């Protein structure tokens, strides 16, 4: 009915007037590949030191577990993560091979690793 | 204007084409551009409320399409006197 | 005030909306910004035991769904001393 | 010298053979080079409409086959006076 | 003491929150929050052997569910002194 | 030489490993190593079109299996002048 | 000595535990410690031929399981006087 | 104020009943009224962007049941500079 | 500003919560709240257009719940200029 | 302390009342009386955020079941500065 | 220029949203507004062919449901020199 830049976006835009919603919402050491430890060196658990260690079992309380992650209150939420980094994009679709079909003593290498020449030709 | 319009996008190419639009689409001053790192570029202005309206509007319809794409596209009518520290007060 | 306050987002147009939110809804200084890399951006406020409980309540609130979203709504009722020389003083 | 040409790409290496493809196309101005960070890189262009089409086009094609690729190819015919502050006006 | 105990987190907020365990868990010193990029803090202390293994601990479950969540735990019981030129001293 | 010879690879590792091989392989200058953000390092050389046509090649074979690969191996032969402002003539 | 001993790994963790075990190992001397971006972080040693291949073996080993892990351990016995304009000269 | 606001109509008495109703509603000043042939009249606005959604939404209401009936209303936030030789700029 | 929006409530107390909401909502400015009998309480505000509209719903909305009620959330674009005499200028 | 703690009675009877248990309870000071009309009575007190969370608390349960009893019981955290115009600084 | 972009639509509404994406859309001079009666009114902007392209489609895509509608969108690359003596030189 009314036309202009309002009609745009319908869903989009998150602002103040509307979109705010309305009254609602054998070994010593256990194996290697089998193990991983909380931390990772000197305080590693994997070997089995005997004796008077700094290890603690489930009845000794305090220093640790609910007794460091309860003190301060927190909340989570499910933001979406697209991780853009060069690990990321290791898997990017690419376009086919550029391929080569120069037919003279080049040093063409066309089993190598993929060189590409300006326009992105193989070379 | 006090009114804070601000449209995030993947890459820099969706944003420069939303600060094109926004701007050509309402009275709104580009007062800044800022890289978030990863990718997040946040082109936002600042202008009267129903100017930032339609600017915002006009720049997340013609980004939406453009790259990776538009990631947010938000207003605050009146951003606190605080936040103002943090917000950029002219285009670099 | 001692107590700190802390909202992490995918992005500066939630951090920007969390900030707001957080302001308005209580009596807290924002202490900084901080884009932390690869796409988070944590803000930071200082206030009263109180208001900070209600201001990182009301931000996490206002920007659940705006843009990539929250990642961390977190309150510390009183930092250790060691931890005050990482923490920003004011914003920049 | 108004029409706007910006490719994107992930990576550099693609980046700069756009920007050769696209200086060597047409008559364009490479104005910037800008990394978007998280692994993207804009190349932008100015020249005439027809020019930066073409540039566009050339560019694209030619860094489409080299490393990760292209992200985004965009022109701007007329580029608003305010979107000129947030566009590089000559390459570092 | 001069053992070493760093955790490593996604995140400003994990990292401030083990920060604060592990300083408060046990005696050990605060001397670094580095960003290494990417969405990833790293805290490192400062203390004696059997106290940085206990603060580690601590801070390890502390910031395991807050945010993105831990990353890394470690200490290194004796550091080489090369190993001193690439870590901070005291915070700033 | 006037030829330009990029090498794009996942980490620094590779990029050092590929910057040798293609110094080592001819007579070429090695003018820039480029962080371009979010883990890709371009490394770019300048010499004669035989001299980096064998150097890029000696690069992408030495640099294919170090770390997390390589990205993408370039070269032109003839540079723009335009492009030649965006690229390094001095390592940073 | 000129030979150059790089280990990459995804965080700041691996690679301070990667760096204490390689100065520990063998009788090399730690150059730099690099962000990449993306997370990667790059320690680069300088020694002797059989001293940087024992120290890099060594670190290869120790930081495999701390954090995300090991991205590279490379072993260049020498380096080409132009790739060492581009090694840190002495860490900061 | 720059924002255009139009409503063509079938007929000049709905015309004028918007005109009048535009007018009332909110603070816009009336540029003109244009007899566009074959019994179209357009009456035009101008004012703030949220003045002139006001007054064209009074006027569309105030016009739809009037003799023939309305045909469009319009709002444009910004007009370009070329558009205004084609409008009626003296207001009488 | 020459909008005028009013909200009236049973009480004062949902009235100064509308109060609080229309300011904190956009840039209006509180010119009175008027006690007018029996139980209602008027709390107007005046500001442009858009950010009026963008006030009034907020407080509405805000005040819907709290104590008796809300009676009515009306919006003026522009009130005729005789009405400007029986308006308030500032809250007594 | 800024926070507001407003509670609202049919009487004055529950008003006394909800400012004694109010006051008594938290540490706020009690800041206005109001006579609203229509037998409002509306009892404002001000202080930190906790203390006028719990006041606010006591007062709505000792006053619920004195005389008419208790229309409203709100708090503001921080009130605008704007809506501190129509707040009583001192009792009668 | 030469290009001839020409859009006829039904109404003035129609023509003036059109007229308005036209200019905005690519560098086009707005020659012409023609009431051709009978309730037609054709806008003819006058460029290069790249930019006329981008003008007409533009324009033709704004006020396709603006109002009775757009009729046709028309592009001359080059008119015969004859034709151009029933072309409007400047707008009425």
């Amino acid at each position: 009915r009314i036309t202009g830049p309002g009609m745009l976006a319908t869903g989009l835009i998150t602002g103040t007037p509307e979109f705010r919603h309305a009254a609602r919402e054998e070994l010593v050491c256990a194996p290697r590949s089998d193990q991983m430890d909380r931390v990772s060196g000197e305080g590693k658990e994997r070997c089995h030191i005997t004796g008077d260690d700094w290890s603690v079992n489930k009845h000794i309380t305090g220093t640790a577990g609910q007794w460091a992650s309860g003190r301060n209150p927190s909340m989570r939420g499910n933001a979406r993560v697209v991780e853009t980094s060069a690990f990321a994009n290791r898997n990017v679709p690419k376009p086919e091979k550029p391929g080569s079909k120069i037919t003279g003593s080049s040093g063409n290498d066309t089993q190598g690793s993929l060189i590409t020449y300006s326009g992105g030709a193989r070379g | 204007g006090i009114a804070l319009g601000m449209i995030e996008t993947r890459g820099l190419v969706p944003a420069i084409e939303a600060a094109d639009a926004m701007t050509k689409a309402a009275e709104v001053r580009l007062v800044g551009r800022q890289f978030v790192g990863g990718g997040y570029v946040t082109v936002l202005v600042r202008g009267e409320t129903g100017a930032v309206n339609a600017a915002v509007r006009a720049g997340a319809d013609a980004c939406e399409r453009v790259g990776d794409g538009l990631v947010a596209a938000h207003i605050i009518a009146r951003v606190h006197s605080e936040v103002e520290n943090i917000l950029p007060k002219a285009p670099q």
